[PDB]
């Protein structure tokens, strides 16, 4: 019967993580927003703006304390006090002015949630935001909490951007573990906190052109017949479902298209790059 | 008798933004925009292999990704010194084009429409401004404001499959979509085959359709119930665009073509003169006087006196210019849907041929959101002539190798507005990368001689007669579609 309360929060992201939702099928996003969550925060698409849009995500917080999921899009920058990423304004009962940095909020709301959900690799794990060259010091939520020494149900549901299966997938199992957590216990996390219901699988191992690749037949161009991985293929060192699970609702995916950049794991990009460089 | 108004987050945009404005005398009479969230995409780019820039540079923004893309891959080109096939510009126009449709579609329904139609009394569509000017209020014979109230939500619901739809389309020669793997220095990685030509001309059709039937008719319904939204939010009048989608191998030709229009006068658009000030921005720049983007330098700094956002200042010939699809639509002409023909003549008594016959009405809050409808039937259009023109099995892609000393621009149109990225490439790897992007033109502060952005300009005069309810501020801004992960990358 009753809906899953979400605060969905923005800090350092491209709100790519909201679109690829946006794309879920079976459920759809009209079904996920009217019949499987409650999103009563998010900067992107919500009717109410600043005070009135803040009042609100604080009056949820409240009245939901223990019982909303704080859902985290993109990273948290921490160097130059927080001021790399101002989330809003807060209007205090005397006329001043007070900018709520992502720092501040995630502090703030955290502690008020049932469960934290780090969706895309920059909130999970600090993605592009916090690779080589930046000067923001991006972090990502999990380091943001150790910092913190806050202890709260933690899961991460990494991509660049995630699959909205994976992100629709762990919030149901979340949600159904909290009404009853017998019979539903909370997904296997593997060491980097993500599901293993979606992360456990190998793409490389799964992958339809494994027989190309036992028999050294690998495409010299992009657009030739053969295994990828001379082109840059990342699946041998990446661990999600897109093999079997494909993108946009089974119409392509990375590795038929081009190659797996590796944009689920802890240390894409990076680690992953150069892209085009094989493993 | 001045009133401050502060709005952080101005939401049902993309990104971070605060709005400020003065009110007096029931108008806006100052404006501040603020973009409070920086990454620094041009420093984490630096020192990479070249290639990774057209998979980094997707990342700026999840909304308009394939615009990133397609900059980033004509630098590339231009820098390695690599021609794209035929069929290679095309898969890319496909590709890029299923995402306009997408962005616009997205815009108007899901970040625009909330300031006018009453969604259901569920969050997210609650809670709301208490007096929000609705359809539901400004009609005022009931039946009709309830019908048409509906009418607007049915599509707002619809056009989250259609929307969808738009990103199956992405994916067919794109590989995923956000973040697409199919473009790459040298073309596309995917060879249409007839099939799946087949198949993106089939979704392609059921986009179309919602286009001409649903949307460009609720646009015009909806500007001849806000008549007065034509008269305001109107700005600076100069507009710049630097040409989308090539129509030919040269790239001298294009669905929409590059140009100026300044100051009631159109000229060709140079890029020499193109230059970003940061007076108000939170960065330190080398030397005075704004600076090229070929030197362009990002050193941020949040402690610089008198700044007040992320967003640089970029100045054509020292005019603030605005961009987007009335900055296209403006500049190229086209002739108007026949949609828009007949809406046009039947609910506002006006005749009009071409865009410019909509006159100063083109530069307003309405008119905004007409140019944004009227270009994506025009590029549904556009789309519908690639789909015949695709050749299957053609090779799509060209080698390339990574030069050690090179310089590159890719020069397009992000469906919010102009776009260029420069690439210098040093020791075979990224020297300097500068991106100077669409919502960077329009939501930027103030330049070093306190000439106003566009959207600070536009909200000048626009009326807020109930302080407590300023709707007219928040649909002044959303009428730009802004997308501050893009502005301040
Ligand atoms: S994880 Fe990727 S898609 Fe999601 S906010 Fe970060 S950059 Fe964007
Ligand atoms: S390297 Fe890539 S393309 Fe080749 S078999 Fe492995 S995952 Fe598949
Ligand atoms: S195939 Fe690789 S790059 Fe593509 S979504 Fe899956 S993990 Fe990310
Ligand atoms: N469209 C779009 Fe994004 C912006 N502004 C880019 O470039
Ligand atoms: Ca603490
Ligand atoms: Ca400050
Ligand atoms: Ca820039
Ligand atoms: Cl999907
Ligand atoms: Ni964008
Ligand atoms: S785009």
């Amino acid at each position: 019967a009753k809906k899953a309360p979400v605060i969905w929060v923005q800090g350092q992201g491209c709100t790519g993580c909201s679109v690829s939702l946006l794309n879920a099928v079976h459920p759809r996003i009209k079904e996920i927003l009217l019949d499987v969550i409650s999103l009563e925060f998010h900067p992107t698409v919500m009717a109410s703006e600043g005070e009135m849009a803040l009042a609100h995500m604080y009056e949820i917080a409240e009245k939901f304390n223990g019982n909303f999921f704080l859902l985290v899009e993109g990273a948290i920058p921490t160097a130059k006090e927080g001021r790399y990423c101002i989330v809003g304004e807060t209007l205090d009962a005397k006329g001043h002015h007070h900018e709520v940095t992502m720092m501040e909020l995630i502090r703030d709301l955290a502690p008020k949630s049932l469960a934290t959900v780090a969706v895309g690799t920059c909130s999970a794990y600090g993605g592009i935001p916090a690779a080589e060259g930046n000067v923001t010091g991006s972090k990502s939520v999990r380091d943001f909490f150790a910092d913190e020494k806050i202890e709260k149900l933690l899961v991460n549901v990494p991509g660049c951007p995630p699959h909205p299966d994976w992100m629709v997938g762990t919030l149901v199992a979340a949600w159904s573990h909290v009404l009853n957590p017998t019979e539903h216990p909370l997904p296997e996390l593997d060491d980097d906190g993500r599901p293993l219901l979606f992360f456990g699988d190998n793409i490389h191992e799964n992958c339809p052109y494994l027989d190309k690749y036992d028999n050294s037949e690998f495409a010299e161009t992009f657009t030739k017949p053969g295994c990828k991985a001379e082109l840059g293929c990342k699946g041998p060192s990446t661990y999600a479902d897109c093999a079997k699970r494909r993108w946009n609702n089974g119409i392509n995916w990375c590795v038929e298209n081009a190659v797996c950049i590796g944009c689920v794991e802890p240390d894409f990009p990076d680690g992953k790059s150069p892209f085009y460089v094989a493993e | 008798g001045k009133v401050k108004i502060s709005i952080d987050p101005l939401t049902r945009v993309e990104g971070h933004l605060k709005i400020e404005v003065e009110v007096k005398d029931g108008k806006v009479v100052d404006a501040k925009c603020s973009g409070g969230m920086f990454r620094g995409f041009e420093q984490i780019l630096r020192g990479r292999d070249p290639r990774d820039s057209s998979q980094i540079v997707q990342r700026i923004c999840g909304v308009c990704p394939t615009a990133h893309c397609t900059a980033s891959v004509m630098a590339q080109d231009d820098a390695f010194g690599v021609k794209v096939t035929t069929n290679g510009r095309i898969t890319r126009n496909l590709i890029f084009g299923a995402n306009y449709l997408q962005s616009h579609i997205l815009h108007f329904y899901h970040l625009a429409a909330l300031d006018y139609v009453k969604g259901p009394d569920v969050s997210p569509f609650v809670p709301r401004y208490a007096n929000a000017d609705l359809l539901t209020d400004r009609i005022k014979d009931g039946a009709k404001a309830d019908a048409t109230n509906t009418y607007g939500l049915n599509q707002y619901l619809k056009a989250l499959e259609i929307r969808r739809i738009c990103h199956e389309m992405v994916a067919m020669f794109g590989g995923r979509m956000p973040h697409v793997q199919g473009m790459v220095v040298g073309g596309a990685t995917e060879i249409p085959t007839a099939d799946k030509v087949a198949e993106y001309a089939a979704r392609f059709k059921e986009v179309q359709k919602f286009v001409i039937e649903e949307y460009l008719p609720l646009i015009y319904t909806l500007g001849s119930v806000y008549t007065d939204l034509f008269e305001t939010g109107i700005g600076w009048k100069n507009v710049i665009a630097f040409g989308v989608f090539p129509e030919d191998d040269d790239y001298k030709t294009f669905l929409l073509k590059p140009g100026v229009y300044i100051d009631g006068k159109d000229e060709e658009f140079d890029s020499k003169l193109v230059k970003e000030y940061v007076g108000h921005s939170f960065f330190d720049h080398s030397a005075p006087g704004g600076l090229h983007y070929s030197v362009g330098e990002t050193n941020p700094n949040p402690d610089k006196p008198g700044a007040y956002s992320f967003v640089k200042a970029p100045r054509y010939k020292d005019k603030p210019c605005e961009v987007g699809p009335l900055a296209r639509m403006w500049v190229q002409n086209p002739e108007l849907s026949p949609v828009g023909q007949k809406l046009l003549k039947e609910l506002y008594g006006i005749e009009a041929k071409n865009f410019r016959d909509l006159g100063d009405k083109a530069f307003s809050i309405m008119g905004r959101h007409v140019a944004r409808a009227e270009e994506t039937w025009l590029t549904a259009v556009a789309v519908e002539k690639w789909l015949k023109q695709v050749q299957p099995g053609a090779e799509t892609y060209v080698k390339s190798e990574i030069p050690d000393a090179a310089e590159g621009t890719g020069f397009t149109e992000a469906p919010r507005g102009a776009l260029l990225h420069y690439l210098k490439i040093k020791d075979k790897k990224i020297e300097n990368y500068q991106i100077v992007s669409a919502t960077l033109w329009n939501a930027n502060p103030r330049d070093d001689m306190g000439q106003r952005g566009p959207i600070e300009e536009a909200l000048i005069g626009v009326p807020v007669p109930d302080i407590k309810n300023p709707v007219n501020v928040g649909r002044l801004v959303r009428s730009y579609d802004p997308x501050l992960g893009c502005a301040v990358h």
